[PDB]
RNA sequence: CCCCGGCGCGCCGGGCCCGGGUCUUCCCGGAGUCGGGUUGCUUGGGAAUGCAGCCCAAAGCGGGUGGUAAACUCCAUCUAA
RNA sequence: CGCGACCUCAGAUCAGACGUGGCGACCCGCUGAAUUUAAGCAUAUUAGUCAGCGGAGGAAAAGAAACUAACCAGGAUUCCCUCAGUAACGGCGAGUGAACAGGGAAGAGCCCAGCGCCGAAUCCCCGCCCCGCGGCGGGGCGCGGGAAAUGUGGCGUACGGA
């Protein structure tokens, strides 16, 4: 009966992420977390809905 | 033993509480398993509704709740008997009862006459043999439509009255809302006293008189 | 109509006819041994109301169980402890002294299954009552569906786990405000739930 | 036995009253006592316990029917082919027997 | 004594008949029938 | 590829000879139990929450509950053994 | 005196059944401390807890109001959240301490005795025939035996019923 678990309040944990959306279309953020990105035509990288099939 | 300024604190924690502690790490397996429970009970009872039978409107006891209205437990049974629905056959057709509860006035009693009449309305009915149609069953064409209900069955809610603006009238600018509050405790408080002094002086003047 | 005559008789109890009868019964009953097996139900109408039918499969027997209250089973009458616990008579038992008759017809026949009970007599020294035991394995009983509830292992020694009339009387069950005590079912559930301590993950 | 008789030949009659009959029993003459259907009322003289007839000859008393007691609880089971009978009761009987 | 109950507690023995149970239990205690011969 | 189960459809031999409403006339209840005193235990239950022993011991428009003992009086709410 | 009913009570390696012991985490019924806290200690607390005894089941127990309330009323039981460390108890010290309402999980309601009417309309067992037969039952036939009027069965139970 160790506290093993954490409330997050709502606010905050859209918060989280908003902010790892938005960091998630700057490329040097991109790069600084070590993903070979050099070549990929824009960011945020979106595809057509082909793929989804 | 007490340190500066703080709040004196009685934890209940002088019997064997580590004996008797109940964690909640099966939590998420009860959520589950009552889950699993609702989709193969609503497979079962398919096209019944899911949620269960019908229940009627009731006002919440006390004065903290009369102004709200929530499900009870059964129809009353003069609320059938209004309706017109035996009350052996309202549960076969979906209806909840509730032999116990009275009815004190009428606008609960009719709210509810009404609800039975409404869902008597929507009531889609299977005949006993598929094909062999009987007087009150549904016919064909809307038993192809028939589709379980999801949730509570013509859920109950509290709707409020709208009142729009109107000119204020001289009569009630002139009422006095905290003098008439005061005075009606008072008089509620003295009524019981004031009839037994009133009582003694009639018997104090009746003895003169006679 | 005389199961009615019967029972009023029964209410009076400090009549002529009632208090020879008792009288009489309860001498009879005293030059018997503890344990008797009786032919048929003393008071018909108060056995049939009980749940007792005259069909075979039903049995009676009296019980005969010492008046008085508890004395504490204690040596030369030392508790050794504290003031509180030094008490050795004026205590009394959980539980009633029909609750112990029936306890002692259900112990000694536990092939049978206890019904009910009834008073019949007492003196100053013994109360008589009179068990209502089913045999659950005659098949008049368990063909019939009605009883056929008692036949089940759930229902074995109900007069031991306090599930008779006379046994669920000690266990301060009931509704309403004069039985907080027993929410839940009994006075230990009652008791788990109230102190039980809930650490649920989120807290 | 002989009811299957008597059933036997109402299937026969029927492909093709009720006489009068002792009542039996403690609960049976006692609605019939307090309804004044009984003509004559017979009571063993040793039921046991005597709870069960102890008021019936207040009772038929009350009513003005006539009662006796009769030794033997088991002469009148006889009557009524079993083994014990507390109390037996006349409502009517043939014109032949009348007197 | 916890220790002394669980030095002669069903289960440190042989099990003869219980165990057996236990393998029968899985199949609803099915008798009189076999395998349906080769 | 085996086995077990569940759900459906027909035949045979049985059982039931089945309901609603409005009027008319009738009927209706659990006792050494309740309740009371006292003792001991028990409860948050405090002029006594529950349980038990002993004594007393019911009624039938009654009985029980209505968190301060009691009398009178209305009410509400249930229907114990 | 003998015979025969009944009642009460016996003996049978009588025919056919059933109980015992175990396990015991969880459940029900009892019985039941003292370490301990109170900076001492006796009430109190520890605690209706340990130990002790009995009885179960896959769950148990409880459960369809002799309830809650006092509202414009709710409506079996159990559980979760809250009520609430609150009303209350307490060398009113230390400490202890529920309920109702409200929101949810689940949801299901029923049966006797009695009062009555029905020719006991009821039940058990034996023997024979058909069916089934590793859950011993269905139907038919016995001037077969017993139980049961000291009351079995059907209708019916407070929501009224006939
Ligand atoms: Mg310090
Ligand atoms: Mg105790
Ligand atoms: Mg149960
Ligand atoms: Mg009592
Ligand atoms: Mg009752
Ligand atoms: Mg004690
Ligand atoms: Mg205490
Ligand atoms: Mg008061
Ligand atoms: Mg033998
Ligand atoms: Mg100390
Ligand atoms: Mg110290
Ligand atoms: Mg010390
Ligand atoms: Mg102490
Ligand atoms: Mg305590
Ligand atoms: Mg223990
Ligand atoms: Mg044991
Ligand atoms: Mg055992
Ligand atoms: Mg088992
Ligand atoms: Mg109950
Ligand atoms: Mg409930
Ligand atoms: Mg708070
Ligand atoms: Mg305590
Ligand atoms: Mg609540
Ligand atoms: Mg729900
Ligand atoms: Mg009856
Ligand atoms: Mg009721």
């Amino acid at each position: 009966w160790r506290r093993w678990h954490r409330r997050v309040n709502t606010t905050q944990k859209r918060y989280a992420i908003c902010s790892a959306l938005a960091a998630s279309a700057l490329p040097a953020l991109v790069m600084s977390k070590g993903h070979r990105i050099e070549e990929v035509p824009e960011l945020p990288l979106v595809v057509e809905d082909k793929v989804e099939g | 033993a007490p340190s500066r300024n703080g709040m004196i604190l009685k934890p209940h924690f002088h019997k064997d509480w580590q004996r008797r502690v109940a964690t909640w790490f099966n939590q998420p397996a009860r959520k589950i398993r009552r889950r699993k429970a609702r989709q193969a009970r609503a497979r079962r009872i398919a096209p019944r509704p899911a949620a269960g039978p019908i229940r009627p409107i009731v006002r919440c006891p006390t004065v903290r709740y009369h102004t709200k209205v929530r499900a009870g437990r059964g129809f009353s049974l003069e609320e059938l008997r209004v309706a017109g629905i035996h009350k052996k056959v309202a549960r076969t057709i979906g209806i909840s009862v509730d032999p116990r509860r009275r009815n004190k006035s009428t606008e609960s009693l009719q709210a509810n006459v009404q609800r039975l009449k409404e869902y008597r309305s929507k009531l889609v009915l299977f005949p006993r043999k598929p094909s062999a149609p009987k007087k009150g069953d549904s016919s064909a064409e809307e038993l192809k439509l028939a589709t379980q209900l999801t949730g509570p069955v013509m859920p109950i809610r509290n709707v409020f009255k709208k009142e729009k603006a109107r000119v204020i009238t001289e009569e009630e600018k002139n009422f006095k809302a905290f003098a008439s509050l005061r005075m009606a405790r008072a008089n509620a408080r003295l009524f019981g006293i004031r009839a037994k002094r009133a009582k003694e002086a009639a018997e104090q003047d009746v003895e003169k008189k006679k | 109509g005389a199961y009615k005559y019967i029972q009023e008789l029964w209410r009076k109890k400090q009549s002529d006819v009632m208090r020879f009868l008792l009288r009489v019964r309860c001498w009879q009953y005293r030059q018997l041994s503890a344990l008797h097996r009786a032919p048929r139900p003393t008071r018909p109408d108060k056995a049939r109301r009980l749940g007792y039918k005259a069909k075979q499969g039903y049995v009676i027997y009296r019980i005969r169980v010492r008046r008085g209250g508890r004395k504490r089973p204690v040596p030369k009458g030392a508790t050794y402890g504290k003031p509180v616990h030094h008490g050795v008579n004026q205590l009394k038992f959980a539980r009633s002294l029909q609750s112990v008759a029936e306890e002692r017809a259900g112990r000694h026949c536990g092939a049978l299954r206890v019904l009910n009970s009834y008073w019949v007599g007492e003196d100053s020294t013994y109360k008589f009552f009179e068990v209502i035991l089913i045999d659950p394995f005659h098949k008049a009983i368990r063909r019939n569906p009605d009883t056929q509830w008692i036949t089940k292992p759930v229902h074995k020694h109900r007069e031991m786990r306090g599930l008779t009339s006379a046994g669920r009387k000690s266990r301060g069950l009931g509704k309403g405000h004069k039985f907080h005590h027993t929410i839940g079912g009994s006075r230990r559930a009652a008791w788990r739930r109230r102190n039980t301590l809930q650490l649920h993950r989120y807290r | 036995q002989e009811k299957k008789q008597r059933l036997l030949a109402r299937a026969e009659k029927k492909a093709a009253k009720r006489p009068p009959v002792l009542r039996a029993g403690v609960n049976t003459v006692t609605t019939l006592v307090e309804n004044k259907k009984a003509q004559l009322v017979v009571i063993a003289h040793d039921v046991d316990p005597i709870e069960l007839v102890v008021f019936l000859p207040a009772l038929c008393r009350k009513m003005g029917v006539p009662y006796c007691i009769l030794k033997g609880k088991a002469r009148l089971g006889r009557l009524v082919h079993r083994k014990t009978c507390t109390t037996v009761a006349f409502t009517q009987v043939n014109s032949e027997d009348k007197g | 004594s916890a220790k002394a109950k669980r030095r002669n507690t069903t289960g440190t023995g042989r099990m003869r008949h219980l165990k057996i149970v236990y393998r029968r239990f899985r199949h609803g205690f099915r008798e009189g029938t076999t395998p349906k011969p080769k």
